[PDB]
């Protein structure tokens, strides 16, 4: 999946 | 008469005359073997074992879907983001000393760098509240326009972002995805991406614009196109608009309206 730095 | 999938002189100089018809882009004899590397792909896709076959076919259909592969075929889309580095500080302080909604137009996006350069810039520099910029982006290319829509890209080739650029305006792909960043919604939102041909007589675009980002993109064209567009542009521009130009183009060159105001940077008047 996707996720925030 | 042939070889094993030949390109012949005659073809070739074909080909130079549909791609310059149809998208304006001069080919020459030292691009002969790009051509045909290009467009062999195009005969297989389609099952045709002759480049006249296809030439013809081409032809006879001016509304063929191929015409729009073809020119995909031809066009060059080496692009980076933030490219000729030196155009972003200038875009900021000339944003940062006008008012209203600051609007630019990406002339020749590609796979997208420049016109997502262009946004982060302006998030950066202006913020993001509804009404604050807007990026149109452009390209003849539909492969490369629906690349960028997407904005996913190699974390790799972000080389030249900072760690807070990253943390504020893309996703990091994990697991499958591992490798890829993505472009926010939230950031992709302030930017309209749309096919344009910078041929046209006349351009369906949003503007006045404050600036236009026209990099890397007339050098495939001839004296008088690259006149015409320029006197193109400048109904374009906003009163105290910027014109940028790649690192290679010199436009005070065919229209003297426009004055050097930096790196590769113009204005008019
Ligand atoms: N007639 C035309 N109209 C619009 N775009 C064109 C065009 N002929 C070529 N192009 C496009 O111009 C792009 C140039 S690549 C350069 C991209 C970016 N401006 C940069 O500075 O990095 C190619 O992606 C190609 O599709
Ligand atoms: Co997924």
């Amino acid at each position: 999946n996707w996720e925030t730095f | 008469m042939t070889q094993r999938l030949a390109l012949s002189d005659a073809h070739f100089r074909r080909i130079c005359q549909l791609i310059y018809q149809r998208a304006g882009i001069v080919l020459a004899d030292h691009k002969r073997d790009m051509v045909y590397n290009r467009l062999v792909r195009r005969l297989r896709a389609l099952g045709l074992d002759d480049f006249g076959r296809y030439l013809s076919m081409l032809e006879a259909n001016q509304n063929s879907a191929e015409w729009q592969a073809f020119i995909n075929a031809l066009t060059t889309n080496l692009t980076a983001f933030f490219r000729e580095a030196h155009h972003f500080p200038i875009l900021a302080e000339h944003a940062r000393r006008r008012h209203g909604e600051y609007r630019v137009w990406s002339a020749a996006a590609s796979t997208g760098e420049e016109p997502y350069s262009i946004a982060i810039t302006l998030a950066d520099a202006l913020g993001m509240a509804p009404g604050r910029w807007k990026v149109f982006a452009s390209d003849i290319d539909t492969e490369v326009l629906e690349k960028a829509r997407s904005g996913i890209y190699r974390l790799s080739e972000l080389k030249t972002l900072s760690p807070q650029q990253l943390q504020r305006y893309f996703m990091r792909g994990t697991g499958p995805h591992e490798g890829l960043v993505r472009v926010r919604q939230e950031l992709a939102n302030y930017v309209e991406f749309s096919s344009v041909n910078l041929l046209e007589k006349q351009y369906n675009v949003p503007g006045p614009f404050d600036a236009i980002f026209c990099r890397n993109v007339m050098i495939y064209f001839d004296k008088t196109t690259q006149e015409d567009i320029l006197r193109r542009f400048v109904p374009l521009l906003k009163p105290d608009g910027l014109l940028f130009a790649g690192h290679s183009e010199n436009f005070s060159n065919l229209v003297r309206e426009f004055s050097l105001r930096g790196q590769t940077v113009y204005a008019l008047s």
